[PDB]
């Protein structure tokens, strides 16, 4: 039982990988939460933005990257990792748009991550990729999308979720909330991601901590909120 | 026989290979899905169940088209469920490209199989754990084949492969005839899916392709909720 | 195709008007026409024909005479199928009829045709028909057995939700003949009431009184109430719900007045039913013959027409009562209908030392007999 | 909430029918204070209070068993309430069929004195295995000036001491 | 231990994985097959018998390698597979550089060859698969072939794989006549050796396949005996059987 | 069972009734006797029946009887069991179940289980070492019989090995009379039928069906037997657990 | 003089398991079939007489967890007029080598000793995998303790008015010799309850709590969901644990409703790919 999580490539007795499940419980070890929000117009997520030193650059910390303008990410887990599969990422999305004119679809996109990942899992040659991979993006004629894709490789669509430690609570908490069926507005996706965020944390939520991004169908491009946008969103969700 | 139970290699004193019969376990722990050919058609079902009501149900479908007259439903790992696929839908345009006629479902579940097998001959390279069950409808007789990790195919006339597979065989064998129409097979794999469905059948949670003479195509929500109502 | 249902639209017009005669003349003329058709169709109109005559009420004596013409002729046409589903047929009419000796024979001769043969379904039908004869002749034991295999037969095929609710209310009436386990009893008929109502068979109804018995058996009246005015039972209120729940109330008050009443009132619908008319007479003597020892507690000397005041009742019933549970080793005591009392005594034990003594002077009398087999060599 | 309802109003409980509220668990960091919770708590009742920190109540197989399962309870009843706390269940004998027979024993069956079990470490959290599981978060750095102040008490210091900042340099996520 | 993998040799000098692909070729289905003075044949039997399984090959276990070959398989199903589709590539490969019928020796060798190349190179398991083989040529005509997972061939006249292969092997031994055997007396004591070869009484025509490789007008016809022609042949052995029985 | 019976009782009776024919003919008594074969045969049964029919001092040792914990216990305890037995001499000594003791000797380390093995030696020196057991025969019954270890199964310490195949259709036969003695048959309650439903039957399985039969005339409160219940019987207790996964199956074409 | 004569279990009358036949939750069929092989033949061996029929002497309860096995044995026990043992199969597995079938062989002898006696060894997967050729000592040692238990049941001293019982989960992978037809003669399965037992599980376990009204168990029973006795007993302990949380005596739909949602979610993670 416990003799085959030494092998990616070795099933377990009662039919398991054990090395899969390993890595998506290493996806903890960055310590960090990400939640994200499909509004019925909007896309919006949120993750921690822990910087423990003050010599750190609060600007190079930054886990949200943009994979293209129209379509985005927020890697949550070993930073590594996430970084060399944001940048396989763009890659993916730069050779679709060479190949085929039309940009990548967001969840061709990580399906294309999450097939990568697969075929690093069924071939015992590289450690999977220890890093969950939130997408979103507006797409047209599908209105926002936000796909979770992990290492394992399974990718479905999200009304919304979260990957990272506090992923269970967040998720119930967003269960919780989606299910009473109301205006999904940019300002109601964000307080509601935040809100969910805070609670799962429980955190004041101070504006160096965190850090957004929203793809809106008025404004099909990724934009990162600034300090002043957070703090604002945040004052209209405290009263 | 502890001992060879890790390679894929290596035969064991009885003459088995382990890390196969692992796989095929590891197949019938995921999903149900079921299928019956009738003599009009042939029906695939899957129950498509997520952890949460946070999840598009409608983003991932686990009955897929490999081409205009071939299906696929399966029951274990998805990821793996995927490059699957994806080698079908090459081998079955391969074949078209060579040969100019669509893949009958015989060489397509046959090339599927092969590449299933290919896993299955060198250390280093796990077998798919995943069991694809194949409709298809070629020369105006509908076919139903089951394409394993081992490689073996075989042509089911109706199967239930996954969690509970065992219940779905004892329902079929029951509720089955030989002389079936296309409703009544769907209606008999809603029932066998029923008989291992835990919780309210929605139309989102249970998806199910008819595979007829006119092709494959995925049952929109609408139309099965139309014959789930019909059935309850 | 056409003629088959114009055909079957003629006898249900026909049967709503009942004419027998004529529907037994559409039946002949139209024999020629089966070997013109394919032999399940023609055998399925057949059998709803036949189902069609007999669902009216005009039971003028002729419907088994049809029953075997119709018999008769299919074996002459050579259809297994067709003459095994009229003769299961006929099997249930014997039963309705009450002529359980020929259904109980018919049956028996069909069933090993039907166990050779693989068509199931109709084994399974006739084997619940045949349990069903057997517990309506007393015979208990052989009527659960073949329940069981009916039982066992069932679980083998598919089982409709007519067949199913027939095999779980049939079970459940041979469980409450048993009357040791009424739970299981409550919990078939409960599975057989649901089976009918999403069928809407009428037989939900009589589900449904089995339940409030069973309910009522098992010294839990008040449980009828909320059974009654339930999500699925309350379509099905009326006269026999509310009968049933008089009865539940009587017996919750424990009053024999009261369920007299209750009987009396509800004649129809809880003295035409045999289970539901032995199951609440044992319950009325079960609770006679608890308020009789509950109000003899006191007395020792009481007379007759006191006690029949206290229990309210006949005082020839109450006499005949008392009679029959001193001659069954029920409370002691003895009446004296002299003068009419009910004496109550302590019953001395019995003095095992003299039955010790009688003993050993058996066995000491064979004892002397040895020695006299013995002696003999003087 | 758990360990009060349930010797207060044993009324109530059997009143609804549910008898047993037994189970309990406060897995966590190691030793941030996990008895002194099963301590505080014992501000009412609470006398006998024994502590059987993975030792003698199965011993890998049954080791330990009614004169090590039995004669706990023993005086678990011939004396005011007290708690089994049968911290560190992850270090017993060191077997899991024997604990889940262990848990299903005829424990739950007397449940004398209102003698709630109170394991403490890190199908088997389900009613009548494990009650309420609480996770000890790690000591907040608001939370940790109140252990600084209560447990630098003692400690003859002056005057100009402060416990406010330490805290801040002081994020050592354990009690001791 | 000694059988980590292939390559590894024991010190009494056995290759151990390959005597464990031979002994494990005994949990395939029993196959046999006899050579008769006007043809060949073979018989096999059809392990999986279950009413929901739909038969549209019919030739589960016989395999058409060559307009004058066929070989019967034992052993694992994704091996067989690539095993039947390499000697077909084999044999029309060397129809096209020949431009004749590969005189079945040939074929066995070229598998043969390929299954000992598995079991020498390192990082390869050795092929679980035993497939017997007929056909006719210029050379020798009639012949049958076993093939075992080793790549040791050899001619044989008549031989059964599969369970309880020592059994049938024997009795046909035992019981087979050289050189006096016609197509209908080795279809009969085809039916004599499955009728005990495998547990199941009554043989029934569904579960046994029986192929015949004839000569007829310099073609070479493979023929698969159709359910008919099978229940014919039950038939014929249990009347047989009941004339035996009657001397008691 | 005849030619087993027979075959046992060669050993086990003619040559301490009659050893004077042994000692004419010039062959050295036989010491042991192995019974081997499917389980539920009759080997115990046939040891019952040694032990009835037997005059002789009939020592029983189970398979685990002769483990013991402390280091040593095995061994003395085999000594004191054959210095009994030859004192009590002559005697049969029944090691039911030899498989737990006597199997194949495994190497040192921490694998080996050594103590079962040094128990097994001093047995090993008993049966056939320096001193020559006189008029002690010892009946082994063992399922298995190729894990022993080749010094038990050595044509000195156990000189007959008699297989017990399950029972063939007349033996069948004989079994369910042997077993259906007591039972209230009915006319027409053919037992060649019931056997050749049996094609396999361990020979215990014969009990059980007779068994299940008493169970269900019991359970409809009858006292008799009918054949419709001997082939209910034989459907229940000769029940199959198939591989019930076509993947694994068809695994193996 | 002679002075006059509990070790490991031997039930004391004070250590009865306190379980009716009632509480047991519709078994009919497995409450039957135990009775006939445990119960019945202690008291009415005249049948058995009768008939001559050897009255089967061991019985294997096998089915998915939480059925209710424990629960059945532990009405035998309180229902039976014999001495009841009951051990655990992780009981015999010990260090120390010896002492495994040792403790086995002490049990039957103690349930020799005083007969008629009735031995419950549940969980006996653990010593029960159908035996291979073992090539270590600790592989060994559990063979060992299988074949002392297979030589005590059906051997050379048969024991004669003592029943043995097991539970298990599996049943396909045990030994065949344990299986046979003279040592485990009934092998009673317990099929997780359908739509019916489960109504009965609820209204046995349900007729002891407060209730109310409103409360229809018949919504729940009817429920697709495929649940265990142990889960029917757990929702209604969680349900009444929640009325008793927001201190009301009465238990409602909503309570019930909720404690039903929790307890039938048991998916937990399952990494969402394997499904
Ligand atoms: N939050 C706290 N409040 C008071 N004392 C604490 C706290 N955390 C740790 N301690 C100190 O640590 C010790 C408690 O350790 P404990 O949690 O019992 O270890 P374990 O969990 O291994 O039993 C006590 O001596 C106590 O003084
Ligand atoms: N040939 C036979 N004749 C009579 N009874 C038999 C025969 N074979 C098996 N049995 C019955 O099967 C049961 C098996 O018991 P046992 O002798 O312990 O079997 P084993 O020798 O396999 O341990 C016995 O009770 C016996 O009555
Ligand atoms: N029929 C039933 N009636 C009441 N409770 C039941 C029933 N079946 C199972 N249970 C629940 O589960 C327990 C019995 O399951 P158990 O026999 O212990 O399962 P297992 O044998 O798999 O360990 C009961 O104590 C109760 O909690
Ligand atoms: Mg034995
Ligand atoms: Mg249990």
């Amino acid at each position: 039982s416990a003799g085959f999580d030494r092998h990616i490539t070795i099933f377990s007795p009662e039919g398991r990988l054990y090395q899969v499940e390993y890595a998506f419980k290493a996806i903890n070890q960055g310590g960090l939460t990400s939640v994200a929000v499909r509004g019925k117009d909007c896309a919006v997520i949120v993750t921690q933005k822990k910087v423990p030193d003050k010599l750190l650059d609060s600007s190079t910390v930054t886990h949200l990257f943009k994979i293209t303008e129209n379509i985005g990410c927020v890697m949550t887990g070993m930073t590594a990792d996430s970084r060399s599969q944001v940048q396989r990422a763009r890659y993916e999305a730069a050779n679709w748009k060479y190949k085929y004119g039309y940009e990548i679809p967001v969840d061709m996109l990580c399906k294309r991550i999450a097939d990568i990942s697969q075929v690093y899992t069924q071939n015992a040659e590289m450690r999977p990729l220890g890093c969950c991979m939130i997408l979103i993006g507006i797409d047209e004629e599908q209105g926002p999308q936000v796909y979770k894709c992990d290492p394992a490789g399974y990718y479905c669509g999200f009304k919304a979720t979260a990957a990272g430690v506090k992923q269970t609570e967040s998720t119930s908490f967003l269960e919780k909330k989606v299910k009473k069926k109301f205006d999904w507005t940019f300002e109601q996706t964000v307080e509601t991601a935040i809100t969910c965020l805070s609670t799962v944390l429980s955190i004041d939520f101070k504006p160096s901590e965190i850090e957004v991004g929203v793809v809106t169908v008025e404004n099909p491009k990724f934009r990162i909120l600034t300090e002043a946008e957070i703090d604002a969103h945040l004052v209209a969700l405290a009263e | 026989e502890r001992g060879y139970s890790f390679s894929l290699t290596t035969f064991s004193p009885s003459g088995k290979l382990v890390q196969i019969e692992y796989a095929l376990a590891a197949v019938a722990g995921g999903a149900p899905s079921v299928g019956i050919k009738a003599a009009n058609g042939v029906v695939l079902a899957t129950e498509k169940k997520q952890k949460s009501i946070l999840y598009d149900e409608r983003s991932v479908h686990k009955v897929e088209p490999i081409t205009k007259h071939i299906g696929l439903v399966y029951s274990g790992m998805g990821p793996d469920y995927r490059v699957l696929v994806h080698r079908a839908r090459k081998l079955a345009q391969q074949y078209y490209l060579v040969y100019q006629e669509p893949i009958p479902t015989a060489q397509l579940v046959q090339r599927v199989a092969s590449v299933m097998q290919e896993y299955t001959q060198s250390g280093g390279v796990r077998p798919f754990g995943v069991s694809l069950l194949i409709c298809g409808w070629n020369e105006g007789r509908p076919y139903l084949f089951q394409s394993d990790p081992s490689g073996a195919y075989f042509a089911w006339k109706a199967t239930a492969m996954g969690k509970n597979y065992v219940n779905g065989k004892t329902f079929l064998e029951k509720r089955y005839n030989e002389d079936l129409e296309l409703e009544d097979a769907i209606h008999t794999a809603i029932l066998t899916l029923k008989e291992s469905f835990e919780g309210q059948m929605t139309e989102d949670n249970i998806e199910v392709g008819i595979c007829n003479e006119a092709g494959f195509r995925r049952l929109t929500p609408t139309e099965v909720k139309d014959y789930l109502a019909a059935i309850a | 195709q056409v003629k088959e249902q114009s055909i079957l639209e003629l006898g249900s017009l026909l049967a709503k008007t009942g004419q027998a005669a004529e529907l037994g003349g559409l039946l002949k003329y139209v024999r020629p026409f089966l070997n013109s058709i394919s032999k399940a169709k023609a055998a399925r109109l057949v059998r709803s024909l036949l189902d069609l005559f007999l669902d009216m009420e005009a039971a003028t004596g002729q419907e088994v005479e049809l029953c075997l013409e119709c018999i008769e002729w299919a074996k002459s046409e050579k259809r297994t199928f067709l003459r095994q589903a009229l003769e299961a047929r006929l099997v249930s009419l014997y039963f309705d009829t009450k002529r359980y000796q020929e259904a109980l024979h018919l049956g028996s001769q069909l069933l090993r045709e039907l166990k050779k043969m693989d068509d199931k379904a109709l084994l399974v039908e006739v084997q619940l028909l045949e349990s069903k004869t057997y517990h309506a002749l007393s015979n208990l034991p052989k009527a659960r057995a073949a329940l069981t295999s009916a039982r066992t037969t069932a679980n083998a095929i598919y089982c409709p939700p007519k067949l199913q609710a027939t095999l779980d209310m049939q079970s459940g009436i041979i469980h409450a003949a048993e009357e040791k386990d009424w739970k299981t009893a409550y919990s078939y008929f409960y599975e057989a009431f649901e089976g009918y109502d999403s069928i809407d068979s009428p037989k939900a109804i009589t589900s449904l009184k089995y339940m409030l018995l069973c309910k009522i058996m098992l010294n839990t009246p008040e449980d009828v109430q909320a059974l009654v005015s339930g999500k699925l039972a309350l379509r099905y209120a009326g006269r026999q719900t509310e009968a049933l729940k008089c009865v539940a109330q009587a017996s919750k008050n424990r009053s024999l007045a009261d369920f007299e009443k209750a009987l009396t009132d509800y004649r129809a619908e809880l003295r035409d039913d045999p289970i539901i008319s032995t199951h609440l007479a044992k319950l009325y003597d079960n609770l006679l013959e608890q308020n009789l020892i509950r109000v003899i507690e006191p007395f020792s000397r009481v007379q007759i027409e006191h006690i029949s005041s206290l229990i309210k009742l006949s005082k020839a019933d109450v006499e005949r009562k008392l009679s029959q549970m001193i001659l069954d080793k029920k409370f002691h005591g003895i009446l004296d209908q002299g003068e009419g009392v009910l004496i109550i005594f302590d019953e001395p034990p019995v003095d095992k030392t003299y039955e010790a003594a009688l003993e050993t002077i058996q066995n000491m009398s064979k004892v002397v007999d040895s020695l006299y087999n013995k002696a003999k060599k003087l | 909430e758990v360990i009060e309802l349930p010797l207060t109003n044993p009324e109530l409980f059997q009143r609804v029918g549910i008898i047993p509220p037994k189970g309990c668990l406060l897995y966590g960091p190691p030793g941030t204070g996990k008895t002194l919770l099963a301590r505080a708590v014992a501000s009412q009742l609470d006398c006998n209070f024994l502590k059987v920190v993975s030792s003698s109540i199965v011993d890998k197989y049954i080791g330990e068993s009614a004169r090590l399962i039995r004669e706990m309870f023993n005086y678990a009843r011939d004396h005011q309430p007290c708690i089994i706390f049968m911290d560190e269940i992850d270090a017993i004998g060191g077997i899991q069929r024997t604990l889940m027979e262990l848990l299903n024993q005829m424990d739950g069956f007397d449940t004398l004195h209102r003698v709630k079990m109170i394991m403490a470490t890190n199908a088997l959290l389900r009613p009548g295995r494990l009650d309420r599981k609480i996770h000890i978060d790690l000591p907040n750095e608001q939370a940790r000036l109140d252990i600084l102040k209560i447990h630098a008490g003692p400690i003859t210091k002056h005057g100009e001491i402060d416990y406010e900042a330490i805290v801040k340099l002081s994020d050592g996520f354990n009690g001791a | 231990r000694y059988d980590s993998r292939t390559t590894i040799f024991s010190p009494e000098g056995r290759l151990y994985q390959v005597e464990y692909a031979m002994e494990a070729i005994g949990h395939a289905g029993t196959c046999l097959g006899i050579l008769a003075n006007d043809g060949v044949l073979l018989a096999a039997e059809r392990r999986n018998i279950h009413k929901l399984l739909d038969e549209v090959f019919f030739s589960e276990k016989i395999y058409k390698l060559n307009e004058d070959m066929a070989c019967s398989v034992a052993g694992i199903t994704s091996d067989a597979n690539v095993l039947t589709n390499e000697l077909r590539l084999i044999a029309q490969r060397y129809l096209l550089q020949y431009q004749e019928p590969i005189p079945c020796e040939q074929l066995v060798t070229a598998l043969c060859d390929i299954k000992q190349a598995y079991t020498q190179f390192g990082g390869k398991r050795p092929f679980g698969v035993s497939l017997l083989y007929i056909g006719w040529d210029k050379h020798y005509g009639f012949q049958l072939y076993q093939s075992d997972p080793s790549g040791n061939y050899g001619g044989w006249k008549a031989t059964c794989i599969g369970n309880n292969s020592a059994a049938a092997v024997s009795m046909l031994k035992q019981d087979y006549k050289e050189g006096e055997m016609t197509l209908k007396s080795a279809l009969a004591l085809a039916i004599k050796v499955l009728n005990k070869t495998m547990d199941v009484s009554k043989l029934s025509a569904e579960k046994v396949e029986i192929a015949t490789l004839t000569r007829e007008n310099g073609k070479t016809v493979i023929r698969v005996l159709k359910q008919k022609e099978v229940e014919q042949l039950i038939k014929k052995h249990e009347e047989e059987e009941a004339k035996a029985e009657r001397e008691k | 069972l005849d030619k087993q019976i027979k075959e046992i009782k060669e050993v086990i009776e003619l040559p301490v009734k009659h050893p004077e024919l042994f000692e004419a003919l010039g062959i050295a008594q036989p010491k042991g006797v192995l019974l081997y074969g499917p389980p539920g045969t009759g080997k115990t049964l046939l040891a019952r029946a040694v032990a009835h029919h037997t005059d002789c001092t009939f020592i029983r040792v189970s398979g685990s009887e002769l483990v013991q914990k402390f280091i040593g216990e095995g061994a003395r305890m085999v000594r004191e069991l054959f210095v009994m037995a030859r004192e009590h001499a002559p005697s049969i000594i029944f090691m039911d179940e030899i498989d737990s003791i006597g199997s194949s000797r495994l190497e040192g380390g921490s694998g080996g289980d050594s103590e079962v093995q040094r128990t097994m030696l001093e047995l090993l020196n008993q049966l056939d070492g320096f001193e020559a057991t006189k008029n002690i025969k010892v009946i082994m019954a063992t399922n298995r019989i190729d894990i022993l270890d080749s010094a038990l199964l050595r044509p000195g310490r156990i000189d007959r090995k008699i297989e017990f195949p399950p029972p063939n259709e007349e033996a069948r036969l004989d079994i369910l009379k042997i077993h259906s003695r007591k039972m209230n048959l009915t006319r027409g309650i053919n037992l060649r039928k019931i056997a050749e439903l049996m094609p396999g039957a361990s020979g215990a399985e014969v009990k059980g069906v007779c068994t299940e039969a008493g169970m269900y005339a019991l359970r409809e409160r009858r006292v008799h037997v009918t054949q419709e219940d001997f082939e209910m019987a034989v459907a229940k207790v000769m029940q199959k657990d198939s591989e019930k996964n076509m993947s694994i199956k068809k695994l193996w074409k | 003089d002679v002075l006059p004569p509990s070790s490991i279990m031997m039930l004391t009358s004070d250590q009865k398991p306190d379980v009716m036949y009632a509480d047991i939750g519709g078994m009919d069929i497995q409450k039957q079939e135990v009775r006939e092989a445990v119960e019945l033949p202690l008291t009415h061996f005249e049948l058995y007489k009768q008939i001559g029929i050897d009255p089967p002497r061991g019985v294997l309860m096998y089915g998915p967890p939480g059925c209710g096995k424990t629960m059945l044995a532990k009405a035998v026990a309180h229902h039976t007029t014999a001495a009841f043992i009951r051990v655990v199969g992780s009981e015999f597995v010990q260090k120390y080598l010896g002492e495994g079938p040792r403790m086995v062989r002490d049990v039957f002898r103690l349930a020799k000793e005083n007969a008629p006696a009735i031995i419950f060894i549940d969980e006996i997967d653990a010593i029960a995998t159908k035996r291979f050729d073992a090539q270590t000592g600790a592989d060994r040692e559990v063979q060992r303790i299988l074949l002392e238990l297979l030589n005590q049941m059906d051997g050379f001293d048969q024991n004669v008015n003592v029943k043995v019982i097991m539970a298990t989960n599996r049943a396909d992978t045990l030994d065949p010799a344990l299986l046979r037809p003279g040592r485990l003669d009934r092998k009673i399965e317990f099929p997780l309850p359908d739509r019916r037992q489960k109504r009965l599980i609820f209204s046995t376990i349900t007729s002891k709590m407060n209730l109310s009204e409103e409360v229809d168990l018949e919504d729940y029973v009817a429920r697709p969901d495929k649940i265990s006795g142990a889960d029917i007993n757990s929702i209604c302990q969680e349900s009444g644990m929640l009325a008793v949380r927001e201190n009301r005596y009465i238990v409602l739909a909503k309570d019930f409703e909720k404690a039903y949602k929790t307890v039938i979610k048991k998916d937990e993670q399952e990494h969402e790919f394997y499904k």
